[PDB]
């Protein structure tokens, strides 16, 4: 009921890194404090590392196990965007803002970081556990994918959106907004594929899959809180970032056809600013 | 999860294969004990409560001043003498969430049900203690339910108006269009729904003072009114709901209908404007005979004849328009247009189908004006005159714009008390008081028509609930017999009370002498046909009640001829979808949509079983979607013959049925005398 | 032993069960009585037996309800349901 | 392709390295001979033409009845005695496509240039034959150009209004907002652009009758105004254009700017509503010191102080608002808001920037009111009083709303004829006649202010054309010296003509005695500083014309003190758009955007070199985008000191110049005394 | 030395079939004989099948086994083109020219056609035989992919090109030329990757790999001959098409770094004709 519509929306959102000139960001970058520059670098590396997993494994593995030519085509298109567009875009932002040696060090740090690794490996673990012709294992991986696309990225997206909403780092913020817009539709689409599997299950199996999804969400959420404090306490933003994580967790659940887990909260306004005909045959006029 | 919601959640937890309907009483008891009593602020005496509410701008001090404090105290005591207990959790929840007075921080409950009822009764009586106690007994017995604006805002200071709906006639000028937008925003600020007649607006591509093909048609006015209602949306408490009505012979009818298409672009699509289509019998005749029809340009007709297109008789003037070279028109296929209407109702529920000749064939005030359009709920069918708003510093020719003061009879409670006459008369008095105390300074035509016409709306509800709780199927002929008898008695007593009010006040509504009430044409079918029940089972329901016979109707006709009628219009059946929960009644005379409604308020689902639903009457509460729509049309036409205004007739359709089935139901409704069709709900 | 079918003319699944009951009467009509009741015309009986939904099939033995089946059932499933009570 | 269009395309065909500019005259000759002379209706005599035009409802009869036919014939002979010839094909194309009167089927042409000019002159003179001949000489010499509404609609029955602008004050009420919508539509149907001051409207989240967070802000009113202007689209021939102005200290200023963002959703975005931002000096001071600023909720200030936010001097009351706990506000960053303004102007050219203190520092009528907002062209700066439009059948408090009575001096033709005084006085008389004959019945405040203030707008055009054709660079100090002398002369003779009209009629404008003209404060810089040219080359341009001196200004000040001043406002420099082609002039006092304009008409590509462009003055006609914006600001500020109203100052920006450059230009304009900034045109 | 330039070339060649309006072919299509229309439909259906498998299976699987994020990005992009652009374009052509029943019939015909099933079996079999970290199985699949890109498509491409060259079906022909332009660069790129693996081998191993490549080519060739006769005999063109496929077989071999195998022949000349936001500072407020 939905693949051709998503095909259309995906291909009409096509874009390339070269379209946004990045050099003018140096005019606001130079005015940020060390903690702001440090947080931005770390967040950016976090997003880059997670998105690479999605391009190399997440999207291609789902495309491999999903049946249907049209679904495979949409999934291929999404994998292409991860590897050919998003990955180049993140690299471009980095090369503009930091010298080569600084980029290498930030990636070394974020690669060793406990909270980034915990979530990256949890997601990758579920992708590696998919078994041929087993729709339960596929569903679990789709849940992981939706959580990455619609939830885990957002502790990171917060900061570029925060600057973007203030008039700072506008070129890279525009790029991030385009990336985020792609991840949103990726999350919705994979969510619909997961609901299709979920709806084929018994009531007991459904309850079991719901418990899986909520348990996974809880593990990721508790690690996100730690990840958030680790990055954002030094710039005083953690309270507001936490509200943004919960709001996006609720969107991820709704993508999977589940009820929201967290109470509704308002979001930081700066980040918000960043964001059957049958013809009448006669004899029907007579009764 | 709250305890009351969890107990209400136990309804669908079936034990022994049966629903736990007894858990709803437990749910309401838990709701009260754990939330309502705890969150209700209590005063040492009624004097302290009234003083606190008057001083804190909660109550008007004017309406409470006509009674001595002992009178108000005794009114409250006789309100609590009933010891009213809500029968379902949803009733109490809806009342204390939508109508009960709360503090400025919306944290504590200031009004009980018996306090809202007492305040509304004191407002209705206007200085009469005995009448106030009569109103208290009427409402605490839940025999009569004042409309949501009236029940919610009677006696309150932070109030809008007590009128539930307004109908505006828009003339064909920029001054009139701008004033219509202004009045729509003013009345939406007051909280009432606004319906506008766009049939007088000249078509798209017409001439503006020798400048040809300059008009945007009625669709530009729809965009203006849509943004006006969005702007004046009662600050977000409830989105501003407006209605636009257009004759099916208007040239813009296809553009008018295309506003509700999903594929329509945002530059032509309206979102807060409900659309209604007025279908004269001529259109049905043309569609039946498959002849190619013509929609006309209203301004050409105005220039040629001096009267607006909707002001003339379509059945008589159609051939003259078609044979007139000076009347511009475009050829349409009436059957294709009917199919487009059916598909639009299937896909969106719009437009509101109004059969103009079905309204005007039994319309008592055709001398004042024909009924050219209905309200937002397609049940207020009254004569209206367009207002010619002139330039600034130029006196405007103020016409009549319909203001409808609504009130609902609970058929179950009225019949169980054997009090049709007293309930109808007290409700008529209360609606007369609401009409009198209502003034609207920013709508000259609404105010003028309220003062002159004095039209009220006395609806009814819990028809299906009463029938199912009495073992009567809504589609059965016994149900139609009961509706015929009950609504004949309701009409009899409404007319009697109107004539008594006209006698007591010495005044009738404006232009009463030209109405069928004065000439006696209204009572012809009542002095000729006996409407007593034909089934002994139905006749046993009216035991202990005097059913008006032919002789009684002759006496009432003579009484009306001698003394007149105070109200131009008295009966109109509104959907009453919100106050139905509080009264534990089915919405309107419509059949129930669901046996157990599933509602989500927050993060918890709240099931509402139908009023009186149980195991013994499970199949009598047949869902409206499973019912034959022809039988529902028969029921509504049986009711409609005793209602001078319209009935909010909603069509409940299944997904299996096509657009031809919808057209067949529409044409059967037109043939059976149905005046208006509200919605096409698909399951 | 009686198989009572609670049905209505508008019920799609009730139209599907009609031919299944005709075949069942041809094969088992010497040991099984089949009774049909229209719930649109006979609300009191449908209320007395607490019928919720249609088609609802009641197996009665000597006036008492011994088994209840809701929704459409193929012939073989109805034969198994009735044969328990013969 | 047509012969004239083909000849016009030979302008860009370069022979011997030079553009074939002489081909343009051949283009005019071909255009006339092959199209115009063939498709102009010719009558046996002027009497037959006049009878045909009045009888066929092309001309009004009232203005022609003031003259005998001999006088009209003499006026037309005077127009044709000049034997005016269009020097560029684009001039004739513009006139005979936009302003020449055509038959009702548009197949033929009824008016020549000498015919439209004669009719406009006969309208202006109002029964005076000598005055009509003087106006004919003024317009056929192309010294003075009446505005597009005035030139188009003078003496024609099928018309709109001769008024170009309408500046409406919108009070903080639903009745006032509804009247604003009504008046906006009634003035858009007249043709003139409408600008609305929305700073008095309370912000989003304000209270409507003591219920909090009820308002949806000024953005909803902008939605209503945008759809009102879309509805009043003037047949669609010219889309309904409207402006909305908001003080930068208004709380909704961020949402006000957010509607012009390309990324803005359709639920907030407005399309036909231009936006302007009024920036007091206080905001610039706050941005300069990089201290946190506050945007205030207007209704809290109105409740606390009894006066609107924009009626109070923010430079004095900003601290009082900030330290007032009963005044609601939120902290903002003034530099971030300035950067947002700069990027919004880079992306879309909006908003118009109005430096309120720059306007009010030299505003003569501050006693009547301070200038709170500008027009759609961001060049009219007049005192306005809000109108309190009350409920129906209640008397409304009518204020003052501004209107454009516009006319432009052709600086080239004015100074070639050495008739600055005569041209300015005749233009002032014509604008006075236009203001007097304007009677708008559906806009009460507009009509009242037109009757009372009697304000007119006398602009100038062809500044860059005159400078380049006289070998003066636009950025050169000699150009600024010439502009100083010329516009001081224009101001001197406009004040002199206003005082002469006040003497001859015995009346001044309303509340003249409080103006700086009566107190003599206006003439301080004119009696203290000599504005004679400081350059010998510039002084030779004014040879043969008496340049007013300090003593002459003292005599004028004494004359004004004794006799008064008839016009509250006299001078305002409009953008002078499509009518600049007809006059063969550069648009306004702005520098030329391109040396040769590349225009598309149908399937043809038409080229318009700026007037007088050739090889010798090719580099004097420097493109506006190539100019230093700081020197253009200097030029305009030199002109601005002699213009009592504002100047439509368009910023011409290169693609490489960032938002910091735009902000530097804006702050230099504010520092140099620029009153308004119209557009940010990026190449 | 080459991936970056292929990346840039691939992304700059990006297109969608919707860019080309197809209603202009309606008349030249109507005018073809029933035999011609039949061959044309079947030819494009055979192409659709090849692109379906190249997009679903071939390109993603090669992407999985090739090392390097940039190489993977190119291969992912090529995969997307196969199924999201190329395979879909054929349906755009079908939906314009043919009624639904004829479309349904031709897709049923691909399922039962023995030559089309054989070629799919052979190519996809080799893709699915790739073993992780086994460069020889990867080489074999890359040879198969080059043969699909640069040889197998051409029995199909002949006919749209043959019409384009006569000024017939030129809108459909424009789509086909864009597809062909893509496949040419896809065949070169995969060829270069195959040569990388081949060049790592001993001389003895190389000799075996050439045997594999030539044996596979001959087996595919013999099947393609029968397919060509089956499709083209009814339009009289089989011999001409055979010359064309031999020509392109040589190009495939060359893409693999091998000598041409078939002798040069004259191709139909008709077919040859068918070919910024800078912030303010304190010094901008004083002049
Ligand atoms: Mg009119
Ligand atoms: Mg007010
Ligand atoms: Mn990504
Ligand atoms: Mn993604
Ligand atoms: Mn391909
Ligand atoms: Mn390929």
């Amino acid at each position: 009921d939905f693949t051709q519509m998503f095909y259309n929306q995906n291909v009409k959102q096509f874009w390339l890194p070269e379209e946004i000139a990045l050099n003018g960001d140096l005019l606001t970058w130079k005015y940020l404090g060390k903690n702001e520059q440090d947080t931005y670098m770390k967040v950016l590396a976090g997003l880059t590392l997670l998105d690479t997993e999605q391009g190399n494994t997440g999207m291609p593995i789902v495309a491999e196990h999903v049946d249907g030519h049209q679904r495979k085509a949409v999934l291929n298109f999404m994998a292409m965007m991860e590897n050919a567009v998003h990955a180049k875009s993140y690299s471009n932002i980095f090369m503009t803002l930091a010298p080569t040696e600084t980029i290498n060090e930030v990636f070394e740090w974020v690669k060793q970081n406990k909270y980034l690794q915990k979530k990256a490996q949890m997601i990758v673990g579920l992708y590696k556990a998919i078994q041929k012709d087993d729709e339960i294992s596929l569903f679990k991986a789709m849940v992981a994918s939706v959580y990455l696309e619609s939830f885990l990225f957002y502790s990171g997206f917060y900061y570029p959106l925060y600057f973007y909403g203030q008039g700072k780092l506008m070129q890279s913020g525009e790029i991030i907004n385009l990336i985020l817009r792609d991840e949103a539709i990726h999350g919705v689409y994979v969510g619909l594929l997961a609901q299709e599997i979920y709806n084929k299950q018994t009531e007991e199996k459904k309850a079991e899959l719901r418990e899986f999804a909520i348990d996974l969400l809880n593990q990721l959420y508790e690690n996100e809180l730690e990840y958030t404090e680790d990055l954002y306490d030094q710039v005083g933003l953690s309270h507001d970032v936490k509200k943004f994580i919960r709001y996006n967790a609720n969107k991820a659940l709704m993508n999977l056809g589940f009820d929201p887990y967290f109470e509704e909260e308002d979001i930081n306004p700066i980040v918000l600013n960043g964001l059957t005909v049958e013809p009448l045959k006669d004899d029907d006029f007579y009764f | 999860v709250p305890k009351w919601i969890q107990l209400n959640n136990e309804i669908m937890i079936q034990k022994d294969g049966k629903f736990q309907f007894d858990k709803d009483k437990e749910a309401v008891h838990s709701y009260f004990v754990d939330y309502i009593n705890q969150n209700t602020v209590f005063f040492h005496n009624l004097k302290e409560k009234l003083d606190y509410l008057v001083e804190n701008q909660y109550y008007e001090e004017e309406f409470l001043s006509l009674y001595s404090f002992e009178d108000i105290k005794e009114v409250f005591k006789t309100a609590y003498a009933k010891k009213f207990r809500f029968p379902s959790f949803m009733s109490a929840f809806k009342f204390y969430n939508d109508y009960a007075l709360k503090t400025n921080d919306k944290k504590k409950i200031l009004e009980r049900y018996e306090d809202r009822i007492s305040i509304v009764a004191l407002f209705f009586a206007n200085g009469d203690t005995e009448k106030a106690k009569e109103y208290v007994n009427l409402m605490i017995n839940q025999e009569y339910q004042p409309s949501t604006p009236t029940f919610l805002n009677a006696g309150r200071k932070r109030r809008g108006e007590l009128v539930s709906c307004f109908l505006l006639e828009v003339n064909d000028s920029l001054n009139d269009i701008s004033r219509a937008i202004d009045i729509s925003m003013q009345l939406s600020k007051l909280g009432g729904g606004v319906s506008l007649n766009l049939s007088k607006l000249r078509a798209k591509g017409e001439a503006i003072k020798d400048v040809e093909n300059a008009t945007k048609g009625v669709v530009g006015v729809m965009k203006l009114l849509d943004n006006a209602f969005r702007y004046a949306d009662q600050m977000g408490q409830r989105q501003g709901s407006g209605a636009a009505y257009l004759n099916i012979f208007h040239r813009d009818i296809n553009d008018f209908l295309d506003t509700k298409k999903i594929s329509a672009d945002e530059d032509v699509r309206v979102k807060t404007l409900s659309i209604g289509v007025v279908i004269p019998d001529k259109f049905v005749e043309l569609a039946r005979e498959d002849k190619a029809a013509y929609v006309f340009y209203p301004h050409t007709i105005y220039k040629e004849y001096g009267q607006h297109m909707d002001e003339m008789d379509m059945n008589e003037m159609y051939d003259k328009f078609v044979d007139n070279p000076r009347v511009k028109k475009e050829k349409i296929n009436p059957r294709k247009l009917l199919e487009k209407l059916a598909m639009l109702r299937s896909e969106s529920g719009y437009p509101y189908i109004m059969f103009q000749d079905n309204v005007n064939k039994v319309h008592a005030n055709n001398h004042i004006s024909k009924v050219k359009f209905s309200n937002l709920c397609s049940e207020v069918l009254q004569a209206s005159q367009v207002s010619s708003y002139t330039d600034y510093d130029e006196e405007d020719e103020i016409g009549l714009d319909i203001s409808c003061n609504l009130g609902s009879l609970n058929i179950l409670n009225v019949m169980e008390h054997k009090s049709i006459e007293k309930t109808v008369k007290l409700a008529t008095d209360s609606l007369t008081h609401v009409s009198e105390t209502t003034d609207i300074r920013n709508a000259p035509a609404v105010r003028r028509a309220n003062k002159a016409m004095k039209s009220i709306g006395l609806g009814a509800m819990n028809l299906h609930g009463y029938l199912a709780q009495n073992g009567i199927a809504y589609e059965s002929p016994e149900a139609r017999d009961f509706a015929n008898t009950f609504f004949m008695m309701v009409n009899f007593y409404s007319i009697q009370r109107s004539a008594e009010i006209a006698k007591e006040k010495g005044e009738t509504f404006d232009q009463y002498e030209g109405s069928t009430y004065a000439t006696g044409e209204y009572f012809d079918k009542y002095v000729s046909t006996d409407f007593s029940p034909k089934y002994e089972k139905i006749a046993n329901l009216f035991e202990g009640m005097h059913i008006p016979t032919t002789e009684d109707w002759k006496k009432l006709k003579a009484f009306v001829a001698e003394h007149g009628m105070y109200h131009s219009y008295r009966l109109c059946i509104a959907p009453t979808g919100s106050i139905s929960y509080v009264q534990s009644s089915t919405a309107s005379v419509m059949p129930i949509m669901e046996r157990i409604e599933e509602r989500t308020y927050g993060n918890s689902k709240t099931y509402y079983p139908m009023p009186g639903l149980a195991s013994n009457n499970w199949f009598f509460y047949k869902e409206a979607y499973d019912m034959d729509m022809f039988k529902v049309v028969d029921m509504i036409a049986t009711i409609q013959q005793h209602i001078d205004q319209g009935i909010s007739f909603t069509l409940f359709l299944k997904d299996t049925m096509t657009t031809r089935d919808l057209n067949r139901i529409d044409l059967y409704a037109h043939h059976r005398g149905i005046k208006t069709i509200y919605y096409a709900r698909t399951k | 032993v009686v198989l009572a079918d609670f049905w209505a003319p508008w019920c799609g699944p009730c139209k599907m069960i009609a031919p299944v009951l005709e075949e069942l009467d041809q094969e088992m009509g010497d040991k099984l009585k089949i009774v049909k009741i229209d719930v649109d015309e006979n609300q009191e009986t449908a209320g007395k037996y607490g019928v919720m939904s249609i088609p609802t099939l009641l197996v009665l033995k000597d006036g008492e309800v011994v088994e209840t089946s809701v929704g459409f059932k193929p012939k073989e499933a109805l034969q198994e349901l009735v044969n328990k009570h013969l």
